[PDB]
Protein backbone atom coordinates (compact mmCIF):
# COMPACT_ATOMS: atom_id res chain seq x y z
CA UNK A 1 0.00 0.00 0.00
CA UNK A 2 1.19 3.27 -0.47
CA UNK A 3 -0.39 6.71 -0.49
CA UNK A 4 0.26 9.34 -2.15
CA UNK A 5 -0.72 13.11 -1.25
CA UNK A 6 -1.54 16.10 -3.34
CA UNK A 7 -3.00 19.85 -2.70
CA UNK A 8 -2.81 22.95 -4.85
CA UNK A 9 0.22 24.85 -4.24
CA UNK A 10 -0.82 27.88 -1.56
CA UNK A 11 -4.80 28.32 -1.64
CA UNK A 12 -6.59 32.15 -1.20
CA UNK A 13 -7.78 33.46 1.70
CA UNK A 14 -11.43 32.68 0.88
CA UNK A 15 -10.48 29.63 -1.69
CA UNK A 16 -11.77 26.25 -0.48
CA UNK A 17 -9.23 23.81 0.25
CA UNK A 18 -9.23 20.36 -2.58
CA UNK A 19 -7.29 17.54 -1.01
CA UNK A 20 -6.45 14.24 -2.59
CA UNK A 21 -4.20 10.81 -1.74
CA UNK A 22 -4.07 7.97 -4.58
CA UNK A 23 -4.22 4.90 -3.13
CA UNK A 24 -2.15 2.38 -4.41
CA UNK A 25 -2.20 -1.68 -4.02
CA UNK A 26 -5.30 -0.96 -2.40
CA UNK A 27 -9.14 -1.33 -2.59
CA UNK A 28 -10.28 1.92 -1.29
CA UNK A 29 -12.89 0.09 0.03
CA UNK A 30 -13.31 -1.77 3.48
CA UNK A 31 -10.79 0.00 5.24
CA UNK A 32 -11.15 3.47 7.50
CA UNK A 33 -9.47 6.40 6.07
CA UNK A 34 -8.49 9.47 8.18
CA UNK A 35 -7.19 12.92 7.85
CA UNK A 36 -4.33 14.51 10.50
CA UNK A 37 -3.40 17.82 10.02
CA UNK A 38 -0.20 19.27 12.29
CA UNK A 39 1.42 23.11 11.96
CA UNK A 40 4.97 23.73 11.54
CA UNK A 41 5.64 24.46 15.09
CA UNK A 42 3.40 21.68 16.88
CA UNK A 43 0.68 19.43 15.76
CA UNK A 44 -1.21 16.48 14.86
CA UNK A 45 -5.00 16.82 14.82
CA UNK A 46 -7.06 14.47 13.12
CA UNK A 47 -9.64 16.43 10.38
CA UNK A 48 -11.66 13.85 9.56
CA UNK A 49 -12.58 9.93 8.85
CA UNK A 50 -14.41 7.90 6.00
CA UNK A 51 -15.25 4.68 4.95
CA UNK A 52 -17.28 2.81 2.19
CA UNK A 53 -19.63 1.16 3.80
CA UNK A 54 -19.99 1.95 7.29
CA UNK A 55 -20.59 5.60 9.56
CA UNK A 56 -18.07 7.86 9.30
CA UNK A 57 -16.40 10.12 12.12
CA UNK A 58 -16.00 13.94 11.75
CA UNK A 59 -14.01 16.79 14.49
CA UNK A 60 -16.85 18.44 16.17
CA UNK A 61 -14.41 21.56 16.07
CA UNK A 62 -14.40 22.05 12.48
CA UNK A 63 -17.64 19.96 11.72
CA UNK A 64 -19.44 22.51 10.36
CA UNK A 65 -16.83 22.75 6.88
CA UNK A 66 -16.06 19.06 6.23
CA UNK A 67 -16.93 17.42 3.39
CA UNK A 68 -14.94 14.71 2.59
CA UNK A 69 -15.52 11.28 0.34
CA UNK A 70 -14.40 8.66 -1.50
CA UNK A 71 -13.96 7.33 -5.45
CA UNK A 72 -13.95 3.40 -6.29
CA UNK A 73 -13.53 3.67 -9.67
CA UNK A 74 -10.31 5.60 -8.98
CA UNK A 75 -9.31 4.76 -5.74
CA UNK A 76 -9.11 8.54 -4.39
CA UNK A 77 -10.27 9.98 -1.27
CA UNK A 78 -11.16 13.57 -0.91
CA UNK A 79 -11.36 15.93 2.14
CA UNK A 80 -12.41 18.89 0.10
CA UNK A 81 -12.78 21.24 3.49
CA UNK A 82 -13.86 25.47 2.73
CA UNK A 83 -14.52 28.41 4.66
CA UNK A 84 -10.75 28.16 5.71
CA UNK A 85 -9.05 30.97 7.39
CA UNK A 86 -5.35 31.75 8.12
CA UNK A 87 -4.73 30.49 11.20
CA UNK A 88 -5.15 26.90 9.91
CA UNK A 89 -2.51 26.73 7.36
CA UNK A 90 -0.57 22.90 8.49
CA UNK A 91 0.76 19.95 6.79
CA UNK A 92 -1.81 17.30 6.17
CA UNK A 93 -1.50 13.43 6.35
CA UNK A 94 -3.67 10.89 5.01
CA UNK A 95 -3.79 7.13 6.78
CA UNK A 96 -5.75 3.94 6.90
CA UNK A 97 -6.63 1.55 9.24
CA UNK A 98 -5.04 -2.06 10.22
CA UNK A 99 -6.14 -5.19 7.90
CA UNK A 100 -9.23 -5.44 10.33
CA UNK A 101 -10.81 -2.83 8.36
CA UNK A 102 -12.90 -2.16 11.24
CA UNK A 103 -10.72 -0.13 13.70
CA UNK A 104 -10.21 3.52 13.44
CA UNK A 105 -7.72 3.99 16.62
CA UNK A 106 -4.83 3.62 15.20
CA UNK A 107 -3.44 4.29 11.72
CA UNK A 108 -0.01 2.51 10.93
CA UNK A 109 0.49 3.40 7.45
CA UNK A 110 0.76 6.92 6.96
CA UNK A 111 1.81 9.63 3.89
CA UNK A 112 4.26 12.29 2.57
CA UNK A 113 2.25 15.08 3.01
CA UNK A 114 1.90 18.53 1.54
CA UNK A 115 2.30 22.27 2.50
CA UNK A 116 -0.78 23.74 1.74
CA UNK A 117 -0.03 26.99 3.20
CA UNK A 118 -2.51 29.93 3.44
CA UNK A 119 -1.84 32.98 1.25
CA UNK B 1 -6.31 19.22 22.97
CA UNK B 2 -7.74 17.79 25.93
CA UNK B 3 -5.11 15.33 26.41
CA UNK B 4 -1.43 17.03 27.48
CA UNK B 5 1.82 16.07 28.45
CA UNK B 6 5.39 17.80 29.84
CA UNK B 7 6.91 19.94 26.98
CA UNK B 8 9.80 17.45 27.04
CA UNK B 9 12.03 15.39 29.27
CA UNK B 10 16.01 13.89 29.10
CA UNK B 11 18.50 11.29 30.09
CA UNK B 12 21.03 9.56 30.15
CA UNK B 13 22.05 6.27 27.86
CA UNK B 14 21.26 3.14 29.45
CA UNK B 15 18.71 4.77 31.70
CA UNK B 16 14.62 4.70 31.92
CA UNK B 17 12.15 7.41 31.10
CA UNK B 18 8.40 8.10 32.28
CA UNK B 19 6.20 10.29 30.15
CA UNK B 20 2.42 10.75 31.20
CA UNK B 21 -0.12 11.29 29.07
CA UNK B 22 -3.52 12.63 31.25
CA UNK B 23 -6.72 12.70 30.05
CA UNK B 24 -10.52 13.09 31.65
CA UNK B 25 -12.46 9.97 32.89
CA UNK B 26 -14.74 9.97 30.10
CA UNK B 27 -11.75 10.34 27.51
CA UNK B 28 -9.39 7.48 28.80
CA UNK B 29 -11.42 5.55 31.08
CA UNK B 30 -14.14 5.04 28.84
CA UNK B 31 -12.50 2.29 26.47
CA UNK B 32 -8.83 0.75 26.26
CA UNK B 33 -7.77 2.54 22.80
CA UNK B 34 -4.71 4.24 24.22
CA UNK B 35 -2.16 4.92 21.22
CA UNK B 36 1.29 6.44 21.41
CA UNK B 37 3.16 7.65 17.94
CA UNK B 38 6.49 8.50 17.67
CA UNK B 39 8.31 11.03 14.39
CA UNK B 40 11.55 12.28 13.32
CA UNK B 41 11.67 16.05 12.42
CA UNK B 42 11.87 15.25 8.72
CA UNK B 43 9.29 11.81 8.31
CA UNK B 44 5.78 11.03 9.36
CA UNK B 45 5.01 9.43 12.33
CA UNK B 46 4.46 5.79 13.08
CA UNK B 47 2.54 3.30 15.11
CA UNK B 48 4.95 2.60 18.24
CA UNK B 49 2.38 1.51 21.02
CA UNK B 50 -1.49 0.46 20.40
CA UNK B 51 -4.38 -1.10 22.47
CA UNK B 52 -2.15 1.06 25.63
CA UNK B 53 -0.10 -2.35 26.24
CA UNK B 54 0.13 -3.75 22.85
CA UNK B 55 2.95 -3.12 20.25
CA UNK B 56 3.15 -3.87 15.88
CA UNK B 57 5.22 -6.31 14.39
CA UNK B 58 8.73 -5.62 14.20
CA UNK B 59 9.52 -2.68 16.66
CA UNK B 60 12.12 -3.12 19.86
CA UNK B 61 10.90 -4.38 22.73
CA UNK B 62 11.56 -1.72 24.74
CA UNK B 63 8.44 0.62 24.87
CA UNK B 64 5.21 -0.04 27.29
CA UNK B 65 1.69 1.53 28.87
CA UNK B 66 0.55 0.80 32.05
CA UNK B 67 -3.52 2.42 31.70
CA UNK B 68 -2.81 4.02 35.65
CA UNK B 69 -6.38 5.00 36.34
CA UNK B 70 -6.96 7.79 33.86
CA UNK B 71 -3.45 8.81 33.39
CA UNK B 72 -0.99 6.35 30.64
CA UNK B 73 2.43 5.96 31.53
CA UNK B 74 4.86 5.57 28.50
CA UNK B 75 8.72 4.21 29.63
CA UNK B 76 11.57 4.04 27.43
CA UNK B 77 13.92 1.63 28.89
CA UNK B 78 17.53 1.47 27.31
CA UNK B 79 17.53 3.84 24.98
CA UNK B 80 20.15 5.21 22.67
CA UNK B 81 21.54 7.82 20.65
CA UNK B 82 18.68 7.17 17.82
CA UNK B 83 16.41 7.34 20.25
CA UNK B 84 15.82 11.33 20.19
CA UNK B 85 12.03 11.76 18.70
CA UNK B 86 8.60 13.30 19.62
CA UNK B 87 6.43 11.17 21.04
CA UNK B 88 2.36 11.68 20.92
CA UNK B 89 -0.22 9.72 22.46
CA UNK B 90 -3.78 9.48 21.54
CA UNK B 91 -6.87 8.40 22.67
CA UNK B 92 -10.92 7.57 21.74
CA UNK B 93 -13.21 10.36 23.03
CA UNK B 94 -16.54 8.16 21.37
CA UNK B 95 -18.13 8.41 18.02
CA UNK B 96 -14.80 7.43 16.81
CA UNK B 97 -13.36 10.74 17.93
CA UNK B 98 -9.84 11.18 18.74
CA UNK B 99 -8.36 13.26 20.70
CA UNK B 100 -3.94 13.54 20.47
CA UNK B 101 -1.81 15.15 22.99
CA UNK B 102 0.94 17.99 22.99
CA UNK B 103 3.98 15.90 22.81
CA UNK B 104 6.75 15.32 24.52
CA UNK B 105 10.24 16.04 23.07
CA UNK B 106 13.13 13.80 24.53
CA UNK B 107 16.51 14.52 23.89
CA UNK B 108 19.64 13.40 25.43
CA UNK C 1 -33.99 -64.75 19.49
CA UNK C 2 -33.34 -67.75 17.66
CA UNK C 3 -33.81 -65.90 14.67
CA UNK C 4 -31.65 -64.99 11.51
CA UNK C 5 -33.17 -62.78 9.21
CA UNK C 6 -31.32 -62.58 5.16
CA UNK C 7 -30.43 -58.66 4.73
CA UNK C 8 -29.79 -56.90 1.29
CA UNK C 9 -29.04 -53.47 1.42
CA UNK C 10 -28.55 -52.88 -2.18
CA UNK C 11 -31.99 -54.06 -3.23
CA UNK C 12 -34.30 -51.73 -0.41
CA UNK C 13 -36.86 -49.18 -1.15
CA UNK C 14 -36.42 -47.19 1.57
CA UNK C 15 -33.43 -45.40 -0.24
CA UNK C 16 -35.70 -44.20 -3.20
CA UNK C 17 -38.47 -43.28 -1.09
CA UNK C 18 -35.82 -41.32 1.27
CA UNK C 19 -34.69 -39.51 -1.83
CA UNK C 20 -37.84 -39.05 -3.69
CA UNK C 21 -38.91 -37.37 -0.62
CA UNK C 22 -35.97 -35.33 0.09
CA UNK C 23 -36.40 -33.94 -3.44
CA UNK C 24 -39.57 -32.90 -3.03
CA UNK C 25 -39.15 -31.19 0.22
CA UNK C 26 -36.66 -29.45 -2.01
CA UNK C 27 -38.71 -28.29 -4.62
CA UNK C 28 -41.43 -27.07 -2.24
CA UNK C 29 -39.81 -24.92 -0.42
CA UNK C 30 -38.86 -22.79 -3.38
CA UNK C 31 -42.77 -21.83 -4.16
CA UNK C 32 -43.53 -18.98 -2.32
CA UNK C 33 -40.08 -17.24 -2.77
CA UNK C 34 -38.65 -14.61 -5.27
CA UNK C 35 -37.92 -15.81 -8.75
CA UNK C 36 -34.90 -13.76 -10.26
CA UNK C 37 -35.45 -14.02 -13.81
CA UNK C 38 -35.15 -10.21 -14.69
CA UNK C 39 -31.31 -10.62 -14.08
CA UNK C 40 -30.63 -12.11 -17.21
CA UNK C 41 -28.94 -9.20 -18.35
CA UNK C 42 -25.83 -8.02 -20.37
CA UNK C 43 -23.47 -7.23 -17.41
CA UNK C 44 -20.55 -5.16 -17.27
CA UNK C 45 -17.36 -7.11 -14.71
CA UNK C 46 -14.22 -5.59 -13.41
CA UNK C 47 -12.05 -6.91 -11.44
CA UNK C 48 -12.36 -5.93 -7.35
CA UNK C 49 -8.89 -5.26 -6.86
CA UNK C 50 -6.20 -3.49 -8.54
CA UNK D 1 -12.20 -27.45 9.95
CA UNK D 2 -13.50 -25.16 7.31
CA UNK D 3 -13.40 -21.58 7.27
CA UNK D 4 -14.23 -18.20 4.42
CA UNK D 5 -12.12 -15.43 6.06
CA UNK D 6 -13.95 -13.27 4.11
CA UNK D 7 -16.19 -10.53 6.16
CA UNK D 8 -19.49 -9.73 3.56
CA UNK D 9 -22.23 -7.03 3.67
CA UNK D 10 -25.09 -7.51 2.35
CA UNK D 11 -27.59 -4.92 0.51
CA UNK D 12 -31.03 -5.48 -0.30
CA UNK D 13 -32.13 -3.67 -3.91
CA UNK D 14 -35.97 -3.92 -4.43
CA UNK D 15 -36.68 -4.92 -8.12
CA UNK D 16 -40.51 -4.73 -7.74
CA UNK D 17 -43.72 -4.43 -5.25
CA UNK D 18 -42.48 -6.82 -2.70
CA UNK D 19 -39.59 -8.62 -4.38
CA UNK D 20 -35.79 -8.13 -2.92
CA UNK D 21 -32.80 -8.89 -4.27
CA UNK D 22 -29.89 -9.77 -2.01
CA UNK D 23 -26.61 -8.58 -3.78
CA UNK D 24 -23.23 -8.03 -1.77
CA UNK D 25 -21.81 -4.80 -0.83
CA UNK D 26 -18.45 -5.02 0.30
CA UNK D 27 -16.10 -6.94 1.90
CA UNK D 28 -14.18 -5.11 5.17
CA UNK D 29 -10.65 -5.81 5.66
CA UNK D 30 -8.50 -8.44 3.36
CA UNK D 31 -9.58 -10.70 0.93
CA UNK D 32 -8.55 -14.25 1.58
CA UNK D 33 -8.73 -18.15 0.54
CA UNK D 34 -11.28 -20.21 2.23
CA UNK D 35 -10.15 -23.29 3.02
CA UNK D 36 -10.32 -26.68 5.31
CA UNK D 37 -7.78 -28.12 7.75
CA UNK D 38 -7.00 -31.89 8.10
CA UNK D 39 -4.48 -33.77 10.80
CA UNK D 40 -2.03 -35.52 8.98
CA UNK D 41 -1.25 -38.10 11.48
CA UNK D 42 -4.85 -38.95 11.72
CA UNK D 43 -5.36 -39.30 8.16
CA UNK D 44 -2.26 -41.08 8.09
CA UNK D 45 -3.69 -43.88 10.59
CA UNK D 46 -6.75 -44.16 8.84
CA UNK D 47 -5.71 -44.92 5.58
CA UNK D 48 -3.46 -47.14 6.59
CA UNK D 49 -6.24 -48.92 8.41
CA UNK D 50 -8.23 -48.31 5.52
CA UNK D 51 -5.14 -50.09 3.52
CA UNK D 52 -5.55 -53.18 6.08
C1 LIG E 1 -18.30 -1.63 -8.01
O1 LIG E 1 -18.53 -0.99 -9.25
C2 LIG E 1 -19.54 0.02 -9.19
C3 LIG E 1 -19.74 0.51 -10.61
O2 LIG E 1 -18.60 1.21 -11.08
C4 LIG E 1 -19.11 1.13 -8.22
O3 LIG E 1 -20.20 2.03 -8.05
C5 LIG E 1 -19.96 3.32 -8.65
O4 LIG E 1 -19.06 4.12 -7.89
C6 LIG E 1 -18.77 5.39 -8.50
C7 LIG E 1 -17.76 6.07 -7.61
O5 LIG E 1 -18.14 6.01 -6.25
C8 LIG E 1 -20.05 6.20 -8.68
O6 LIG E 1 -19.74 7.35 -9.46
C9 LIG E 1 -20.12 8.58 -8.79
O7 LIG E 1 -21.53 8.75 -8.79
C10 LIG E 1 -21.95 9.98 -8.19
C11 LIG E 1 -23.47 9.96 -8.06
O8 LIG E 1 -24.02 9.82 -9.36
C12 LIG E 1 -21.44 11.13 -9.05
O9 LIG E 1 -21.88 12.36 -8.51
C13 LIG E 1 -19.91 11.09 -9.11
O10 LIG E 1 -19.41 12.10 -9.99
C14 LIG E 1 -18.88 13.22 -9.25
O11 LIG E 1 -17.84 12.82 -8.35
C15 LIG E 1 -16.59 12.38 -8.95
C16 LIG E 1 -15.65 12.04 -7.81
O12 LIG E 1 -15.64 13.12 -6.89
C17 LIG E 1 -16.04 13.49 -9.85
O13 LIG E 1 -14.84 13.04 -10.46
C18 LIG E 1 -17.08 13.80 -10.93
O14 LIG E 1 -16.56 14.77 -11.84
C19 LIG E 1 -18.38 14.27 -10.29
O15 LIG E 1 -18.08 15.52 -9.67
C20 LIG E 1 -19.40 9.72 -9.54
O16 LIG E 1 -19.64 9.62 -10.94
C21 LIG E 1 -21.12 5.40 -9.40
O17 LIG E 1 -22.36 6.10 -9.37
C22 LIG E 1 -21.30 4.03 -8.76
N1 LIG E 1 -22.25 3.23 -9.51
C23 LIG E 1 -23.27 2.58 -8.94
C24 LIG E 1 -24.15 1.80 -9.87
O18 LIG E 1 -23.47 2.61 -7.73
C25 LIG E 1 -18.75 0.55 -6.86
O19 LIG E 1 -18.17 1.55 -6.04
C26 LIG E 1 -17.77 -0.62 -7.00
N2 LIG E 1 -17.55 -1.25 -5.71
C27 LIG E 1 -16.39 -1.80 -5.35
C28 LIG E 1 -16.34 -2.40 -3.98
O20 LIG E 1 -15.42 -1.83 -6.10
C1 LIG F 1 -16.74 -8.02 10.31
O1 LIG F 1 -17.00 -6.61 10.23
C2 LIG F 1 -17.95 -6.14 11.19
C3 LIG F 1 -18.15 -4.66 10.91
O2 LIG F 1 -19.12 -4.44 9.91
C4 LIG F 1 -17.47 -6.42 12.61
O3 LIG F 1 -18.53 -6.09 13.50
C5 LIG F 1 -18.02 -5.45 14.69
O4 LIG F 1 -17.51 -6.42 15.62
C6 LIG F 1 -16.98 -5.84 16.83
C7 LIG F 1 -16.40 -6.98 17.64
O5 LIG F 1 -17.35 -7.52 18.56
C8 LIG F 1 -18.08 -5.07 17.57
O6 LIG F 1 -17.51 -4.45 18.71
C9 LIG F 1 -18.69 -4.02 16.66
O7 LIG F 1 -19.80 -3.40 17.29
C10 LIG F 1 -19.15 -4.65 15.34
N1 LIG F 1 -19.79 -3.68 14.46
C11 LIG F 1 -19.27 -2.58 13.88
C12 LIG F 1 -17.82 -2.26 14.13
O8 LIG F 1 -19.95 -1.86 13.16
C13 LIG F 1 -17.10 -7.88 12.78
O9 LIG F 1 -16.47 -8.08 14.04
C14 LIG F 1 -16.15 -8.34 11.68
N2 LIG F 1 -15.87 -9.76 11.81
C15 LIG F 1 -14.77 -10.25 12.39
C16 LIG F 1 -14.65 -11.74 12.44
O10 LIG F 1 -13.90 -9.51 12.84
C1 LIG G 1 -5.63 -24.10 9.36
O1 LIG G 1 -4.28 -24.27 8.97
C2 LIG G 1 -3.65 -23.03 8.60
C3 LIG G 1 -2.25 -23.39 8.13
O2 LIG G 1 -1.45 -23.84 9.22
C4 LIG G 1 -3.65 -22.05 9.77
O3 LIG G 1 -3.14 -20.80 9.31
C5 LIG G 1 -2.11 -20.35 10.21
O4 LIG G 1 -2.64 -19.44 11.17
C6 LIG G 1 -1.66 -18.97 12.12
C7 LIG G 1 -2.40 -18.10 13.11
O5 LIG G 1 -2.92 -16.93 12.49
C8 LIG G 1 -0.55 -18.23 11.39
O6 LIG G 1 0.44 -17.83 12.33
C9 LIG G 1 0.07 -19.12 10.32
O7 LIG G 1 1.02 -18.39 9.56
C10 LIG G 1 -1.01 -19.67 9.40
N1 LIG G 1 -0.44 -20.58 8.42
C11 LIG G 1 -0.03 -20.20 7.21
C12 LIG G 1 0.54 -21.28 6.34
O8 LIG G 1 -0.12 -19.04 6.83
C13 LIG G 1 -5.05 -21.86 10.33
O9 LIG G 1 -5.00 -21.11 11.55
C14 LIG G 1 -5.70 -23.22 10.60
N2 LIG G 1 -7.04 -23.09 11.18
C15 LIG G 1 -8.16 -22.59 10.63
C16 LIG G 1 -8.08 -22.06 9.22
O10 LIG G 1 -9.21 -22.56 11.25
C1 LIG H 1 -10.31 -27.59 14.62
O1 LIG H 1 -11.13 -26.88 15.56
C2 LIG H 1 -11.20 -27.50 16.85
C3 LIG H 1 -12.18 -26.69 17.66
O2 LIG H 1 -11.86 -25.31 17.64
C4 LIG H 1 -9.81 -27.55 17.48
O3 LIG H 1 -9.90 -28.23 18.73
C5 LIG H 1 -9.13 -27.53 19.73
O4 LIG H 1 -7.92 -28.24 20.01
C6 LIG H 1 -7.08 -27.59 20.98
C7 LIG H 1 -5.81 -28.40 21.08
O5 LIG H 1 -5.32 -28.75 19.79
C8 LIG H 1 -7.82 -27.47 22.31
O6 LIG H 1 -7.00 -26.77 23.24
C9 LIG H 1 -9.14 -26.73 22.11
O7 LIG H 1 -9.87 -26.73 23.33
C10 LIG H 1 -9.96 -27.40 21.01
N1 LIG H 1 -11.18 -26.65 20.77
C11 LIG H 1 -12.30 -26.82 21.49
C12 LIG H 1 -13.47 -25.96 21.10
O8 LIG H 1 -12.37 -27.63 22.41
C13 LIG H 1 -8.83 -28.27 16.56
O9 LIG H 1 -7.51 -28.19 17.07
C14 LIG H 1 -8.88 -27.66 15.15
N2 LIG H 1 -7.94 -28.31 14.23
C15 LIG H 1 -7.94 -29.57 13.77
C16 LIG H 1 -9.04 -30.49 14.23
O10 LIG H 1 -7.08 -29.96 12.99
C1 LIG I 1 -35.10 -69.66 21.94
O1 LIG I 1 -35.27 -68.54 22.82
C2 LIG I 1 -35.62 -68.92 24.16
C3 LIG I 1 -35.87 -67.63 24.92
O2 LIG I 1 -34.66 -66.97 25.23
C4 LIG I 1 -34.50 -69.76 24.77
O3 LIG I 1 -34.89 -70.18 26.07
C5 LIG I 1 -34.24 -70.98 23.89
O4 LIG I 1 -33.12 -71.71 24.39
C6 LIG I 1 -33.96 -70.55 22.45
N1 LIG I 1 -33.79 -71.71 21.59
C7 LIG I 1 -32.62 -72.32 21.41
C8 LIG I 1 -32.62 -73.51 20.50
O5 LIG I 1 -31.59 -71.94 21.97
C1 LIG J 1 -8.41 -7.75 -14.67
O1 LIG J 1 -8.39 -9.18 -14.61
C2 LIG J 1 -8.03 -9.79 -15.86
C3 LIG J 1 -8.17 -11.28 -15.67
O2 LIG J 1 -7.18 -11.78 -14.78
C4 LIG J 1 -6.63 -9.37 -16.28
O3 LIG J 1 -6.32 -9.94 -17.54
C5 LIG J 1 -6.53 -7.85 -16.35
O4 LIG J 1 -5.18 -7.46 -16.59
C6 LIG J 1 -7.02 -7.22 -15.05
N1 LIG J 1 -6.92 -5.76 -15.07
C7 LIG J 1 -7.58 -4.87 -15.85
C8 LIG J 1 -8.56 -5.41 -16.86
O5 LIG J 1 -7.38 -3.67 -15.74
C1 LIG K 1 2.22 -42.86 7.09
O1 LIG K 1 2.96 -43.23 8.26
C2 LIG K 1 3.87 -44.32 8.04
C3 LIG K 1 4.50 -44.63 9.38
O2 LIG K 1 4.74 -43.45 10.13
C4 LIG K 1 4.90 -43.94 6.97
O3 LIG K 1 5.73 -45.06 6.71
C5 LIG K 1 4.19 -43.50 5.69
O4 LIG K 1 5.15 -43.02 4.75
C6 LIG K 1 3.18 -42.40 5.99
N1 LIG K 1 2.46 -42.03 4.79
C7 LIG K 1 2.72 -40.91 4.10
C8 LIG K 1 1.88 -40.67 2.88
O5 LIG K 1 3.59 -40.11 4.46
Amino acid sequence: VQLLESGPGLVRPSETLTLTCSVFNSRVSGYYYSWIRQPPGRGLEWIASTHFSLRPSRNPSLLSRVTTSIDTERYQVFLNMRSVTAADTAVYFCARGDASGWRADYFPHWGQGTLVVVS
Amino acid sequence: SVLTQPPSASGSPGQSVTISCTGTSSDIGASDYVSWYQQYPGEAPKVIIYDVTKRPSGVPDRFSGSKSGTTASLTVSGLQAEDEADYYCSSDAGRHTLLFGGGTKVTV
Amino acid sequence: ENVTEEFNMWKNNMVEQMHTDIISLWDQSLKPCVKLTPLCVTLQCTNVTN
Amino acid sequence: NCTRPNNNTRKSIRIGPGQAFYATGDIIGDIRQAHCNVSKATWNETLGKVVK
